């Protein structure tokens, strides 16, 4: 908000702004280690080799 | 029979480097404001009655 005689108030002090997780639910660890992964599922009808 | 094409081993040549170091500069603030006048007198009247001229 802005009054009109140049006073203000941004979104820079009443939050703090990240470039954060989107979903902080799960989390993988390999080893020990942070990691991440994406499992896939193969699809119906497909050969695994290929 | 070929027994040739070896990759070139590059350096990574010509790299762009500049060094730094102190030096002491003033820090300034922008801030947003009005202008106003220094001396501003709006005029009332001190009696009552008819303005004729």
């Amino acid at each position: 908000k802005v009054n009109p005689d140049g006073s203000q108030v941004r979104l820079k002090d009443v939050a703090d702004v990240g470039l954060g997780g989107q979903d902080y639910s799960i989390n993988a660890q390999f080893n020990g280690s942070p990691a991440s992964g994406i499992a896939i599922k193969l699809a119906t009808g497909a050969n695994a080799l290929d | 029979c070929g027994k040739s094409e070896a990759p070139p081993p590059a350096q990574t040549p010509e790299v762009g480097i500049v060094t730094l170091e102190a030096q002491t500069v003033t820090l300034n603030t922008e801030l947003p404001g009005r202008t106003n006048a220094f001396r501003i007198a709006e005029v009332r009247p001190q009696v009552n009655g008819i303005i004729l001229k």
